[PDB]
C-alpha cells in the first residue's frame, strides 16, 4: 500500500558517519524518485536530496555539498543516505519521501523517520520503575536517567491505547532524560486486569516490562 | 526574448531508430530518428540556446512491440531522460483505457501532462485528480511560459478513454484558461496538442491570447524552402494564421514517428507578443550520432522484445505499403492483403447456391499503422506485423444493409484531405468516387461481388439488400466515426483476432505479391 | 526560496473558520503544497498545486493562492485538526515553512489530580523521585507547587505537558519532586498543591512514608 | 424420296455420359450424351426410318483423357462400333500431326473419311493416297447420296497438320467435285464439314449444287421452338439458306460434346430437288438408356484411364467456368485461373527496382476446354484438369512491344460473335474494348500491370516499350492468327507444361475461388 | 511390314471338317477385320466371309449355309477358318487377306494360301525316276504315280534355278499323277557337275533325293 | 453383282498398250480393284477405287472407269507382266472378275529337242516311260508324234506345258510315251517327231535299247 520503512534511531559521535535505510513496498521502486527531508527541534522541514533509483543519480541540497552522498540497493527496494563530518546540528529526525506522481515533491507518502542523535556523551539504559496507585485510578511507568532519545512506551504489548499518558521526556541536570507514561483505568479493574509497561530503547538495547501493582 | 519550441508529436513507440518509412530498422547507416539521436540534438540545442522548452504533441503510445510489452513505461522512462518540459494528452493515450494512462505515464513522468478539454467524472475523478492538468507555467529563465494542452474531440470513437471522461470542443474549454493566464500575469502563451492541423488553426485564430500553436494528430509536415527526406509539405514551417483579433499567430507541426524533430525560434516583444518567428524541422538522420549512454539503455530495454523479432510468417517479394499517405488517401497494396485474409479466414462450406457465406470486406486505414520492407529476403517476422496491427482486436461478421454501407463509404470520404482515419480499405468491393461533389454525395459507383453465385462475380449494390460484410470490431463498435454501422447492422458475430488472421494468411501463401489493382477509384 | 507562515500559532473553538498564511520571498506559481503533523509522526499531505486536495482529506480543509500569496483553510475546526501545518514551495528548489501550531479553545476542564510514592526498587540507586499527575484539563496554564511537609519546595521538581488530546482537546501534566533516599527517608507528609481555573480552591493531594 | 440426316460434330473425346456442362458425369441419373446413349437413339431411329445416314462434321479428336491415352483409336473403334456412314475432317484431327490422323483412324476406320479442299504435296502424297477422299457416293436403299467434305482452311494456325498439306478455300475446292458429282448423275448431295456456321453458310449461298449443309466447328446450336437445355438457340433447325442460284438450303449443325443428335429430314423430287426440311437435335439425357453392349465396352477401356482419378489436388468452392460460351466472349474465371496459375510460376527473385521480371499473362479462349464442377466436395482431379488443358503444351515467357501486344488485343476481337478462339483471357492486364467501332480499332484502354515498381500498379500501355508476357507456346508460334506475336517478338524462352503449372498452383493454393472481376470490361 | 502366315496344306475325306489357321504380324491384330477367300481350279476368286477379331462377330457368303465358322485366338493374333461337310468342289486354295484400310476390301495383304484337297481316294508317295541325257545338253527327273497334289521339284536343295522347267502335274487313267521337272544346262558340264533333284511330298512324307546321271 | 471380264486371254508385243475391260452387273461407282496373279503366288493389289494406283505399283499400270464399265492398261508390256489379272467390286458383296491370262508376243524360237530313255530303276515297276523335251519355244503351237519302230502312235502319252517365262518369254514341252515292260522291250528304235514355226522340217529325235 506504498509503504516506506526506515532504519531506526541511531546514535553517532561528532565526527562520525550515519546511513539511514528506507525500504520501499507497494510500487516499483526503480521507477520512482526518492526524497530525503529533514526536521531538527524547532528549526523547519529541510531538504537533504533525491535520488534517481534506476541509474543512482541525485541532485543534493548545496548545504550538504560532500557531505551527503545518496544511494541504493534495487533488488532490495531500499534507498540509503550517508551524512557523514557530523555535527552537533544534525540532531535531527530523517525522512525518505515519495510523490504522489515523479513530477512534483507532493510528499503523499513518508517514512516513519530516524532520529539520528549527534553527541560524545555515553549512552546509557533506562531504570524502569512502577508508579504504584493509592487507594478512576492511575498508575504508570518511571522511565529514568537514560541517553540519547528516544524511547518508546507501550501498554500490554501496544493494545491497551485508551487513557495513556505518555509525556514528553525532560532534560535532568545529570544531561540524562526521565521519562513518565501513565494510563487511567477503573477503579474496579485493579483487583483482575493486569497493567505492563514495555520500554524499549533502540540505542542501549533496552527493553524492559514492568509490572505495575498497588500498594 | 528568445524562446526554443522542440517539439515532436505521433512519435508512437518509435523508440528505436527506424528506416526512412518508420518500419524496423535494417541498414543502419540509412536509419533515422530513436531516442537516443533525439537525444543528442535536444542536448546540442540547449548548450547552444539559452531558452529551451521541449513539447510533445501526444500520441507516444502504440506502434510497436515496444509498446505491446512496456504499455507505457518506455513512454515515460525514455521522455524522462530526454527531459521533456511538458506533454499533451494525444488520443492513443487512452489506448488501454485510463488506468492503461494514469499506470504508468501519468505517475512515473517528470513533466507535467495536458489537456484542459477532458473533464472527469463520477469516481475518476478522484482517482485522476492532479494527475493531468489543463495548463502549466514554466520557469524559462527570467521569465515564464504558460502551456495549455488540449485532445481530440473525437477521441471517445478513436480510443478507449470509457465513460467517465468527457471531450469538450477545444476552442470553448481553451478560452478561460487562456484567460485566467493572462490574469495571473501570464504573457506567453504556448496551446500544445492533439488535434489536427484544420482544429490548430482555429485555435490560432479563435483562441485569443494564444500566442504559437504546437499540434499533432494529423502528421502534418511543414516547411520553408527544399524538404530534405520523402515527405511533401503542407505548408510552410511556421504556418502563420490571422486570428480574428488580427494577431500572427505561428502554427506548428513535426511530420511523425520522431524522424524529425520540430524547430521554432520565437522573439517576443517585452509584453508577451511575438515580434519573428522562423525555424523548420530538423531531420534526424545518421548524420547525428546516437547517444551512447541512451542507446546502452534501449538496448538493455530491447532484450525482453527479441523473442519476437524471430521466425519468418512467409516473404514478400512487393513492398507492403502501409504508410498513412497512401491508406487515408486511397487503395494500398497492405489494406488489399489485410482484407485477402479476412475474407480467406471466413470460408465456411455450406449450401449448393452459395460459393460463400461472405465476399465483402470493409478496413479503415486508420487501423493500417505501419508499412513492411520486402528487401531483407523478403522476410514478415511477427514484430514487422504487430506494427501493422497493434491493437489487439477481432475482424468480425456482420449483416449491413445496402444503404448502411452507401453511408459508410460516405462517410469513408466526408471530409477527404485532412490525412483522417475513417477512410476504407476494401475486399469484394469496386468503389468509384467523385471528390468534387458535396459530402454525403461523392459515391458514383458501388458494386458489389456476390454470395448468391456459383461463380462470383461484380453486380451494383442495392439499397434494401442485406449483405454479410467482414470488418473489425472497432468499426462494428462505431468506430471512427462510423456510427451508421453500430446503429444500422442486423446481426454482429465477433472473429478471430485481427494480427493472427494476417500471420495464418501470409503462412497459408508463403510468398504474397498484393497490387493496386483499381478496388477504389476516383476521378 | 524562503516560505514564512504567519499566524505562527493560534487557538480557535469547534466549528469555526480557521485561515493561515504562507509568503514566498518570490513568485512559486501554483506549485505550493500544505501539510499536517502530529507529535511523533511525519507530516501528511493535505493540499498540493496550492489549492488540489489530496486523496482522502475532507471537504472542509482547502488552499488557495497564486506566486506569493497564499492560503489554507479549515471551515469548520474539529478536535482532530490539533496539529502543526506546514507549507511547501517545489518551484526552485524546496523549501518549507516554519510552521503553524493549531490548538483548540474548549470548556473549563478540571484536573484530576494524583500523587505517586517513590517505589522500593527505586530506593536500590540512592535516590527518590516523587510524581504529581494532572489528568485531562484545559487550559493548560496551571501551578503544581511541591510541600515536602509544610515547607515549600522552591528548587527540585520537574514539569511536562503532552501535546492537546485529539478526542477531549485537554492537556495532561507530569511534576516530578526529586530528593535523595536520605532527604526523602527525613521527611513524612509529601503534598502537591494544584491551582487552576476549574478549581474553586487549590486541590491537594498527600501520602505518607 | 424421304432421307433422315442424323449428325454430330465437336464430340470432343466425350466417349462417356458428362454432365450438363459438357464435364465429368458424376450424379449420372443428370448425365447426357456419350457413345452408348447415342448407339440406342441411333438404332431406334434406323428401326423406325427406311433411309438413314449417321454423319460427323469433324473434332472427334482431342477433349478428354480418352485421347490422351487411346490417341483416336477410342474414336475409329466407337464410330465403327456406332456405324457412321462417313466423316469430314476437323482441324483437331491434325492435333498430332499427319502421323497421327493416319494411325489409328484413317486406317482403322470402317466409313469414309472426307475433305476435298486439303491437298497432300512432297512425299506425303503417296503415303496417304486413298486414305482420304474428296467426296463418297453411298448406295442408301435404290438411291445414292453423294456427301462432299471440307475443312477449315484456318486449320494450320489451329493445330499440326504439317508442311505437306495445303488448304484451298473450301467453296473453290468444292464447286468442281459438287459439278462431278452431278455428271456421274449423283442428284442427291450433302456438304458435311468443319470450317463454323458463318462458312457453312457461305458453301449453301454460293455452292451450285448442294442439297444440304452439314457442318461443325463454331459449336453452333440451333432449335425450333422452346430449347431442351441450357443451350440458347443462334437460330432455327434447319437454318434456311437462299442460294444465289435462288434454291432453299437447309443449313445444320448440333452443338457439341456428343450432348444433341442432330435429326434433320428431307424430302427430295425425282430430280432431287429438296421439297421439304424439318427437325431438331435430339437431347441425349438419362430418359434414353445406353446401350448396355456399348457400356460394357466403355467399362473395359475405362480401366487404363483410371490412374488419372486417384487423387485430388485440390478444391474449388467455385464453379470452374471454362465454356466457351463464356470464354471466346467475356473474362471467364477459369480463364483468370490459368493466368494467376501463369504468373505464379514464373517468380524469380532477382534484383531490386523490379518486384517480378514478368507481371503480364494473355492466354486464348479457345485453349481452356472445359470447366470444372465444384459439387463433388469440390475435389479437382488430373482428370478434370487433363479436359481443360488437354494439348500438352507449355507456358512460355516473350518479350512484345506495346504496339505488338495492341495489335494482339485488337485480333482477339476483330471478328467478335462468332465463337472463335482468339479472345484472350487475361492476367495482369486491364482490357477496355468498344465492339460497336472497326476491327482493328476495338481496343478503347488497355493498362498494364508495372514490374519496373516495388508496389504493382496499373499503368496505360506505351506502344515503344517493351513488355515480359506468360503465354502458351501455341500463340508464341502465331497459333490462332496471332502473327504478329511469331513475327515481332524479341525474345522466346519456352517454360513449364501447362497442365503441371495450374496442378501446382491449386496444389500450392489448397482451396481456390477465382472471380471475374473487370480484367476484360465492353460497353 | 505386315505379314499373314498360314497353317499348311491339308488332305480331307469328304463329310470332314478343316481348320485353317492365319497369323497377322506388323500391326495391332484385333483392330482389323480379316477376310477369307478361295480360288477353286478354273472357278474365279470367291468371298468366303470376314471378322472383326475384336469380338468375334463375322459376316458370311450365303452360299456357304452353315458349314463355314470364322473365329481367332486375340493372344495368338491368329484367325481361324473351319470349313465343315466337305465337298470335292472344296478343292481349293484358302486365303486370309486384308485390305489397306479397314473401310474397303482393297486387298493389299494376303497370306500365302492353304491348298485343301478333299478326296476319298488313298494317300501315295511319289517314285522319282532319272532322264539320263542322250549324247546344250538336258536332264531331268520322273515324279510318277502320287494321289495327293501337293509336289515340290527343286534342283541341288534348291539353288539351280536357270534352264529348270517343272512341268504342271498330269492326272493318268490310275488317279494319280505324274510330273516332269527338267533342266538344261552345257554338254561341257556333264563330265564336272552333278545334278540333284529333290521331290518333297508332304501328305505321303516323302523327301527323294535322286542323281541324274548318263548314259 | 457379277463382275465379267472380256478379253478372257490375251497375246500383245513388248512393250504394247494392253487394254483389259470389266463390266459391272450393276452400278458399283467406282469401288472396283484389279489384282495381277502368278501361278504359285497370292493376287497382288495394283489398282483401287478404279483409278488409284496402289503404293510402289509402276506408272505403266493404270485404271479407269465409274459405275458398270472398268478398263485396267498397261502403256509398255514388260515380261514381268506375264499373269491373270482380276478385277474386283466391294459395292454390295464381295465379287471377282473370272479373270484374263496376259501372253506376250516374241520373235519365232525353234525348240532344242531332246529324248530320254527309261531309266533302269522304273524297269522294276513293270512299265516303261520315255519322254521327249522340246526346250524354250515360240509360239506354244507345237506337234508332238511318237513312233514306236517305226508306227505312228494315237493312243499313249501325255502333253504338258511350262507357263511362259519372265526373261525368254518361251515356252517348254514335255511328252511322255508309257508302256509296259513287255511291249518296249519288243520294239528297237523309239522316235519323237517334233513340227513348229521355227524348224524348216519336221525335227526327229530317236534311241535304240
Ligand atoms: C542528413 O540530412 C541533411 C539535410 O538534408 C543532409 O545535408 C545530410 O547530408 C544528411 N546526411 C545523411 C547521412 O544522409
Ligand atoms: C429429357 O428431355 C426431354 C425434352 O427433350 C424431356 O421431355 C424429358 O423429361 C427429359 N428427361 C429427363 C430425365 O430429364
Ligand atoms: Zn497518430
Ligand atoms: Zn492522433
Ligand atoms: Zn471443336
Ligand atoms: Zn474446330
Amino acid at each position: 500500500q506504498i509503504q516506506l520503512v526506515q532504519s531506526g534511531a541511531e546514535v553517532k559521535k561528532p565526527g562520525a558517519s550515519v546511513k539511514v535505510s528506507c525500504k520501499a513496498s507497494g510500487y516499483t521502486f526503480a521507477s520512482y524518485n526518492m526524497y530525503w527531508v529533514r526536521q531538527a527541534p524547532g528549526q523547519r522541514l529541510e531538504w537533504i536530496g533525491y535520488i534517481d533509483p534506476y541509474n543512482g543519480g541525485s541532485s543534493y541540497n548545496q548545504k550538504f555539498k560532500g557531505r551527503v552522498t545518496l544511494t541504493r540497493d534495487k533488488s532490495a527496494s531500499t534507498a540509503y543516505m550517508e551524512l557523514s563530518s557530523l555535527r552537533s546540528e544534525d540532531t535531527a529526525v530523517y525522512y525518505c519521501a515519495r510523490g504522489y506522481n515523479n513530477y512534483k515533491a507532493w510528499f503523499a507518502y513518508w517514512g516513519q523517520g530516524t532520529l539520528v542523535t549527534v553527541s560524545s556523551a555515553s549512552t546509557k539504559g533506562p531504570s524502569v520503575f512502577p508508579l504504584a496507585p493509592s487507594s478512576t485510578a492511575a498508575l504508570g511507568c518511571l522511565v529514568k536517567d537514560y541517553f540519547p532519545e528516544p524511547v518508546t512506551v507501550s501498554w500490554n504489548s501496544g493494545a491497551l491505547t485508551s487513557g495513556v499518558h505518555t509525556f514528553p521526556a525532560v532534560l535532568q541536570s545529570s544531561g540524562l532524560y526521565s521519562l513518565s507514561s501513565v494510563v487511567t483505568v477503573p477503579s474496579s479493574s485493579l483487583g483482575t486486569q493486569t497493567y505492563i509497561c514495555n520500554v524499549n530503547h533502540k540505542p542501549s538495547n533496552t527493553k524492559v516490562d514492568k509490572r505495575v501493582e498497588p500498594k | 526574448w528568445e524562446l526554443t519550441i522542440l517539439h515532436t508529436n505521433d512519435v508512437h513507440s518509435r523508440l528505436e531508430q527506424t528506416s526512412e518509412d518508420s518500419s524496423k530498422c535494417v541498414n543502419a547507416s540509412r536509419c533515422m530518428g530513436g531516442v537516443a539521436r533525439l537525444f543528442t540534438k535536444v542536448q546540442q540545442i540547449r548548450r547552444a540556446e539559452p531558452n529551451v522548452l521541449l513539447l510533445d504533441a501526444g500520441d507516444q503510445y502504440q506502434g510497436t512491440i515496444w509498446f505491446t510489452v512496456y504499455k507505457g513505461a518506455e513512454v515515460a522512462h525514455f521522455m524522462n531522460a530526454l527531459r521533456y518540459d511538458a506533454m499533451a494528452l494525444g488520443n492513443h493515450e487512452f489506448d488501454n483505457g485510463v488506468e492503461g494512462l494514469i499506470e504508468p505515464l501519468l505517475k512515473e513522468a517528470k513533466f507535467p501532462i495536458l489537456s484542459a478539454n477532458i473533464k472527469a467524472k463520477g469516481p475518476l475523478a478522484s482517482q485522476i485528480s492532479g494527475l493531468y492538468l489543463p495548463y502549466k507555467v514554466l520557469p524559462v529563465g527570467d521569465e515564464v511560459v504558460g502551456i495549455v494542452g488540449y485532445t481530440s474531440k473525437e477521441t471517445p470513437f478513436l480510443s478507449n478513454p470509457g465513460t467517465n471522461l468527457v471531450f469538450e470542443d477545444e476552442i470553448t474549454a481553451l478560452q478561460p484558461e487562456v484567460d485566467k493566464l493572462k490574469t495571473l500575469n501570464v504573457n506567453k502563451i504556448i496551446a500544445l496538442g492533439h488535434s489536427g492541423f484544420e482544429m490548430d488553426k482555429l485555435i490560432a485564430q479563435k483562441v485569443r491570447g494564444v500566442d504559437v500553436v504546437v499540434g499533432g494528430h494529423s502528421n502534418t509536415f511543414l516547411y520553408t524552402g527544399n524538404p530534405p527526406s520523402k515527405e511533401v509539405p503542407a505548408g510552410k514551417y511556421p504556418f502563420i494564421v490571422t486570428s480574428d483579433d488580427g494577431r500572427k499567430v505561428p502554427v506548428v507541426q513535426a511530420y511523425a514517428f520522431g524522424k524529425y524533430l520540430g524547430y521554432l525560434k520565437i522573439e517576443f516583444d517585452e509584453r508577451g507578443n511575438v515580434i519573428s518567428s522562423h525555424g523548420n524541422p530538423i531531420l534526424l538522420n545518421s548524420s547525428i550520432p546516437e547517444d551512447p549512454s541512451i542507446k546502452a539503455d534501449i538496448n538493455k530495454w530491447r532484450i525482453k522484445l527479441d523473442n519476437y523479432s524471430t521466425q519468418e510468417l512467409g516473404k514478400t517479394i512487393v513492398y507492403l505499403d502501409g504508410s498513412s499517405q497512401s491508406c487515408r488517401f486511397r487503395e494500398c497494396n497492405m489494406g488489399n492483403l489485410i482484407c485477402d485474409a479476412m475474407i480467406n479466414n471466413n470460408l465456411r462450406h455450406t449450401d449448393e447456391m452459395f460459393w460463400n457465406h461472405v465476399s465483402m470486406c470493409i478496413l479503415n486505414g486508420g487501423g493500417i499503422r505501419s508499412p513492411i520492407d520486402e528487401r531483407n529476403n523478403g522476410t514478415i517476422t511477427w514484430e514487422n506485423l504487430a506494427a501493422v496491427l497493434p491493437f489487439g482486436g477481432t475482424f468480425d461478421l456482420v449483416q449491413l444493409k445496402g444503404s448502411t454501407l452507401k453511408k459508410a463509404f460516405e462517410h469513408s470520404v466526408h471530409r477527404y484531405g485532412q490525412s483522417t482515419g475513417e477512410f476504407l480499405q476494401v475486399g469484394g468491393i469496386h468503389v468509384v468516387y467523385d471528390l468534387s461533389r458535396k459530402p454525403g454525395d461523392r459515391v458514383v459507383k458501388l458494386d458489389v461481388l456476390c454470395t448468391k453465385c456459383r461463380v462470383p462475380s461484380y453486380d451494383p449494390l442495392k439499397m434494401d439488400e442485406v449483405y454479410k460484410v467482414i470488418l473489425p470490431n472497432f468499426l462494428a463498435n462505431g468506430g471512427d466515426g462510423f456510427q451508421m454501422i453500430k446503429d444500422e447492422l442486423l446481426r454482429h458475430d465477433s472473429g478471430d483476432q485481427d494480427i493472427n488472421v494476417v500471420s495464418t494468411y501470409i503462412s497459408k501463401m508463403k510468398v504474397i505479391y498484393p497490387a493496386v489493382e483499381g478496388r477504389i477509384k476516383h476521378h | 526560496i524562503q516560505m514564512t507562515q504567519s499566524p505562527s500559532s493560534l487557538s480557535a473553538s469547534v466549528g469555526d473558520r480557521v485561515t493561515i498564511t504562507c509568503k514566498a520571498s518570490q513568485s512559486v506559481t501554483n506549485d505550493v503544497a500544505w501539510y499536517q503533523q502530529k507529535p511523533g509522526k511525519a507530516p501528511k499531505l493535505l493540499i498540493y498545486y496550492a489549492s488540489n486536495r489530496y486523496t482522502g482529506v475532507p471537504s472542509r480543509f482547502s488552499g488557495s493562492g497564486y506566486g506569493t500569496d497564499f492560503t489554507f483553510t479549515i471551515s469548520s475546526l474539529q478536535p482532530e485538526d490539533i496539529a502543526t501545518y506546514y507549507c511547501q514551495q517545489d518551484y526552485s528548489s524546496l523549501t518549507f515553512g516554519q510552521g503553524t501550531k493549531l490548538e483548540i479553545k474548549r470548556t473549563v476542564a478540571a484536573p484530576s489530580v494524583f500523587i505517586f510514592p517513590p517505589s522500593d526498587e527505586q530506593l536500590k540507586s540512592g535516590t527518590a523521585s516523587v510524581v504529581c499527575l494532572l489528568n485531562n484539563f484545559y487550559p493548560r496554564e496551571a501551578k503544581v507547587q511541591w510541600k515536602v511537609d509544610n515547607a515549600l519546595q522552591s528548587g527540585n521538581s520537574q514539569e511536562s505537558v503532552t501535546e492537546q488530546d485529539s478526542k477531549d482537546s485537554t492537556y495532561s501534566l507530569s511534576s516530578t519532586l526529586t530528593l535523595s533516599k536520605a532527604d526523602y527517608e527525613k521527611h513524612k507528609v509529601y503534598a502537591c498543591e494544584v491551582t487552576h481555573q476549574g478549581l474553586s480552591s487549590p486541590v491537594t493531594k498527600s501520602f505518607n512514608r
